[PDB]
């Protein structure tokens, strides 16, 4: 089949700047056979550019497209608030139809360090036979942030899950929640639980730690 | 099917913009007027011929079927020679009135 | 105006079959192909196939061969997609897209809102909400764990408190159930003078839980 | 036939600016039915824009087209020195093919008043049997310059032929030569011959006069 | 590659017959239809008429009675015949292959001059000057166009304007070449304009003096 | 080349005697006259007095009774002796060779501290913070100057201001080091200031917390 | 003695401009009798200009001197980053040698209002036996900033010592720290302690106040 | 002795520009021992700069001097009308005192071609037994102009003398007069006398010729 | 004010001797050296020597050794320079320059107007003026040839015509006499309607010649 | 000649600006006050000594004579050692009062 490679995976651009999304195609295809779709989270994809150059109805003049053969490009002269979304390049040339993996046009802002909080498991959860230790990295930018779980200064892996909120509407920051799940016996088998955060906005990784039994 | 009542300008635009490109990339007789031409494209694209029968499932054939369905009320080697004849029929279809 | 309204969200067991409907209105139904595509959670679009309503001529993707079957009903202007032998990675949002010409260019010009099909072996289970107590700003939270299926709506103070509330997307742990967390940052001086009620609603299990968060 | 008109007849645009050329069609035609051609003096027209929107082979990305029905436009974002030429819009809808009158996209510059000289007929011409009085308007801009001939302070018309050089390469100015052709009798029935020039760069029309007899 | 080449530029007497041959390469006449478009000097393009791939032909309504477009696919030639010519028919004629995308895909273009005036040598008359002063020379009553005008055997180039030839009422052409020079240079420097006409083989050096 | 080098920086108890030796090279004491100029910290240069090449000497009128400038040409040394010192006499003292062109041609300069306070270790007190917040630590009651203050063992440098030491009424010095940091970083990052005093050999790490 | 004065005391000149420093002498002195020296913080003065007009060894051509009798001037045509220092004029006419008070040629920039913080004395200081309340005026320009201490909304003076950092290298701003030193009794006889700052960059004086007891 | 070399011999600078005059010295000399004098035509030299850097009384601030060893320089920031004159650099270091050959600061203007006139000898001069043929090159710039005398197309040399006026006060142009002197017998022995002028303002050398006996 | 007023112009035969005077006024005469320098026509300055009026201590240039002798008269504050054995290249303008200190720098701070000394073997001779007739602007002239010594003043129309008049510097041909030309450009239409009188004055020979220029 | 009534500041400026430079370039005892110093410079520059007698015609000697004549009312190896002593006397002359 036709392999549709999009670059970059995410594009952090500040509002009002110029954005360029590249789409490489495994085989040479006609310009008329490649189209661009825009999708916002929680919404269906919307036809955005037809035939690599023709905007659909309602798309403003900021968007443009250009390319041929195995290289195509979507360009936004002045990115506005409503332009931040996932863009897909879709070829029509041969079956099966293939879409690009999608480029997420993302708001770029000043680097903000996260606020790191640690929540020990509640007593009810312990009575339920499981312990979930939560680490919250609130209001940070950019998205890339590393969370490590140290149980009695021993690094942990394979038992923690991370959730990231969408980019905030007001300050365009992210929030991350890393939950470390353990059995009651395993949780009571140790004393010190620490969440270590490595982020660009922090000069050194910040460790939030607690001990069992503290009030 | 008689193509007398079709919207010939929209079909021509669809060919010149989209169908022609696929028709050429597939490469890797005549007609009197627009309805007769469209009859010839229909027969020469979707009706199997001697040998080159798999032309009905090609992407340009899908485009031709889509355009004809949208803009014709009630519509819904040897291969290289057939596609060259199809290009000729399409070129004569696009001829100005 | 062209409308493609689809059926509701589906929860299916592995090995079962799902029929996603897509009713088209506002135009000539028989003249335009319906493509069916799917978007896995956190992944890109995946073309499943296409059907011509005029005569039921279907072209399916090679990987969905023998598993997907597309039919149409011109009386109700509806298109049905039957995905059989469902398995774990068929959980996705399925879109029906009408494909037509715009100024001579052929592409998927209209899309349906999509149907969320969750193929999991877990049964319906109510959520268990637990407090996340704080130690000039402090974060409170409620951890909504071990519920199925998605979604649960988490409010704070019956919707009075909305500023500073982050409700994280649910994650599917190894148990096959979902778990999310709702956090809210408030000044640390109002922790004892304010009542903090988090309201968890799970419609599939018809569960309403009101959890009151207190400092430890 | 389909009578189709171009605006403006002459477009004065300095290099680097944005140029817009309008083509209005008497009857609504398909978007794919309109083509744009560029012609430089002494050269055949060149296929330039396809179907109101598609650039031909080799034409840079500066040029674009947009329109439908009756109204179409050819737009250059940044006019370069090589883009000053005559642009024709042509319909491909029905026979007979019709072309626009042509828009002469030409270099804009500061208004310069012509230097006006007058040359009486030479002795050789007078012995030949005719007399050609020449009025030279050298290095003026814009091209619109208006000339009358006065014979014994009486207006004369219908027997003067003027020719204008193409816009200059180095200073983008024009030059005009108006020749008034008379017989011998007409030449020696009068004493004063005058050329009166009205131009944008002149506060008042300039009159250059000569009298027969002087060396 | 697609190429269209008309015959050489021609002089046609009034009320005679124009026959132009356009040889095409890179395509067959049986698949593409060839149009003929004339452009009068300084005017817009006028579509004369088309001959179609299957053999049909269409002509402009005004010039329907005079046009005749024939086609020979064996020799790859398109022949335009226009009868009863008028001096208003002098123009540049192009044969253009209406392409797949609809664009005319023009040819080189041939100049046709419809005039009864025989070849005549030019007459050069010095336009003498009276802080800069302009002088020049007027070339008159020559046929056919063009005439090469130079100054001081090509030495003097700055300020030289050679206006386009204008066809006078007698069917002959006339232009002027004017150069601007500092007034101090009139006395010392000698200004001569060289007027060269190949068809009449006339080379005249005229000295312009105050 | 001409060089003038005073003795090392000294601590002089009040009402004691200052003796400074300036060794000069590149010239003879018998041909050039050497002046002594003192500059109090943050004040203008004060001309103490000159000793002349032939042996004469002149002193400032205010400090005539205390100054004594002697000269040894054999050892190339100029000795300034100032009696009955006052803590107002702490300053940087320069010996300068009044040159051929008249310019002082200064020496390196030696720091003289007139104080009775003995060596004392510093006391560090955390100035705790209450969109950016400033924190720091106050170093107080140390002698003698200076104290090296760093943050996070030199990791934290941006926004760090270490004000000059001020001599308090007790004869001891005190300064403050303040750093501005984002308010979100107060909880996670731990801010410690390292205060190092070589003369008292005291190294104190103070953790600043809200 | 010859009492000789420099103007201005502080010269605010942005880099690249022209700077003029005036030295006025109480009694007329010979032109050759005046010298100019440059001093940078922590360094000995450097012979800089000879006899009111002669540059010393190594000093670039930017510096010049001109004057006679009572009035002399040192002029820099294009002030560079290395030219910000204290310049002293010194007479060589008669004993005792006298120097000017010094002109601090310093970087000029846009007016910036200080960020004002207040720090109450720590617990360790309170157990020591004294209390030092610190007022920090961070990143302000110009250097002229004026501070009062209010104790129970009553003016206090004569017991506060302030120190100002040297002009910053990267943003050319100042920072001021005012320490109010009191005994224990004086500290716990009052409840509210305030620092009031008046500066050019402030529309109104800013008052930062704290109350004893809060954490 | 000390050889004082000045450069250039003449310096053509337009009013309001920057002028630099170089003075090289055969031996290293003190800066105080080199002075600059200004002389205007018909006037005595005037002391202009003392000691390579010190302007005398009345010389404006435009003039400056700088140098050492064997290289010194006079600089005028903005040349005015009164600055065009001959400048000499004079060393004092050793006897005998030596001056530079002088640099003539000269007005620079637009290049103007000469007006060439030829005057045959008058009849009275022929009766006197000598013939002087005069060639006048009026109102030309720059100074460099070549005059050649051709007697019956034979080049002449060694019998012609040229005089050049000072630069004009109004248009700053020069006038040249080349007189060719011959005996009466030599003058009557030939027929054609021509003056050929080669100048930068003339594209080709202009020849003004006459024949004996013409009225 | 300081004034150095010198004697008049001198015309001397080769092998003779010239005494150039320079009277100083407005300051203390005996305190400042007089340097004598000379400027050849069209050449740069040439230092001849110096004398101290206080005590007659003279330093001469090496090339003017035995030929120049400098004396002073303090009664009249005058300095005399005696150049003997005059020859062809001693023709120059001789300047007396008082040299003094300005702000500590020593240079020739005051100069005399200079005396033109012409050492030529030719005797006084009146000028011979000849017309230079013209052939929209035409040039008239008068050639003033074979006169000695410099200068002659040439006016046009008794000074009425001054615009467009160029009087070229005199040249010294091989005969030892001077020759200049005065030209004037006038419109070619006024040649016959205007009387053109060129007035040549030679004071050394007391010659007044009025030459009327006409087209040929 | 007694140098008591001279203008010492102008002579000092002349030396520091002009005479000193020539005095150093010629290289390739003490005095009590300014008049005594100037007496020493006069004697050591213009009065011939043992051997180094040609010092009176040197350029710095001309400068010294010029300055003394202008600013003193009524005024108008071994060589290296003599010039070093002269430099010392001039340096002590320039000493501030």
């Amino acid at each position: 089949e036709i392999v549709m490679t999009q670059s970059p995976a995410t594009l952090s651009v500040s509002p009002g700047e110029r954005a360029t999304l590249s789409c490489s195609v495994s085989s040479s295809i006609s310009s008329s056979n490649l189209h661009w779709y825009q999708q916002k989270p929680g919404q269906a994809p919307r036809p955005w550019i037809y035939g690599t150059s023709n905007l659909a109805s309602g798309i403003p003049a900021r968007f443009s497209g250009s390319g041929s053969g195995t290289e195509f490009t979507l360009t936004i002269s002045s990115v506005q608030a409503e332009d931040f979304a996932v863009y897909y390049c879709q070829q029509w040339s041969s079956y099966p139809l293939t879409f690009g993996q999608g480029t997420k046009l993302e708001i770029k802002r000043t680097v903000a360090a996260p606020s790191v909080f640690i929540f020990p498991p509640s007593d009810e959860q312990l009575k339920s036979g499981t312990a979930s230790v939560v680490c919250l990295l609130n209001n940070f930018y950019p998205r890339e942030a590393k969370v490590q779980w140290k149980v009695d200064n021993a690094l942990q892996s394979g038992n923690s899950q991370e959730s990231v909120t969408e980019q905030d509407s007001k300050d365009s920051t992210y929030s991350l929640s890393s939950t470390l799940t353990l059995s009651k016996a395993d949780y009571e088998k140790h004393k010190v639980y620490a969440c270590e955060v490595t982020h660009q906005g922090l000069s050194s990784p910040v460790t939030k730690s607690f001990n069992r039994g503290e009030c | 099917y008689d193509f007398t009542n079709c919207d010939f300008e929209k079909i021509k635009a669809a060919y010149l913009s989209t169908i022609s490109k696929d028709l050429i990339t597939y490469m890797s007789v005549s007609c009197s007027n627009r309805p007769h031409c469209l009859t010839e494209i229909q027969s020469l694209t979707f009706n199997p011929t001697a040998g080159c029968a798999s032309l009905a499932k090609e992407m340009f054939a899908m485009k031709t079927k889509a355009a004809l369905a949208i803009w014709c009320p009630g519509y819904s080697n040897k291969c290289l020679e057939q596609v060259s004849q199809l290009q000729g029929l399409w070129r004569r279809f696009n001829r100005p009135l | 105006q062209v409308q493609l309204v689809q059926s509701g969200a589906e929860v299916k067991k592995p090995g079962a079959s799902v029929k996603v409907s897509c009713k088209a209105s506002g135009y000539a139904f028989s003249n335009y192909w319906m493509n069916w595509v799917r978007q896995a959670p956190g992944q890109g679009l995946e073309w499943m196939g296409q059907i011509f309503p005029g005569d039921s001529d279907t072209d399916y993707d090679q990987k969905f061969q023998g598993r997907v079957t597309m039919t149409r009903d011109t009386s109700t202007s509806t298109v049905y997609m039957e995905l059989s032998s469902l398995r774990s990675e068929d959980t996705a949002v399925y879109y029906c897209a009408r494909a037509g010409y715009y100024r001579g260019y052929y592409a998927m010009d209209y899309w349906g809102q999509g149907t969320t099909v969750t193929v999991s072996s877990a049964s319906t289970k109510g959520p268990s909400v637990f407090p996340l107590a704080p130690s000039g700003t402090a974060a409170l939270g409620c951890l909504v764990k071990d519920y199925f299926p998605e979604p649960v709506t988490v409010s704070w103070n019956s919707g009075a408190l909305t500023s500073g509330v982050h409700t994280f997307p649910a994650v599917l742990q190894s148990s096959g159930l979902y778990s999310l967390s709702s956090v809210v940052t408030v000044p640390s001086s109002s922790l004892g003078t304010q009542t903090y009620i988090c309201n968890v609603n799970h419609k599939p299990s018809n569960t309403k839980v009101d959890k009151r968060v207190e400092p430890k």
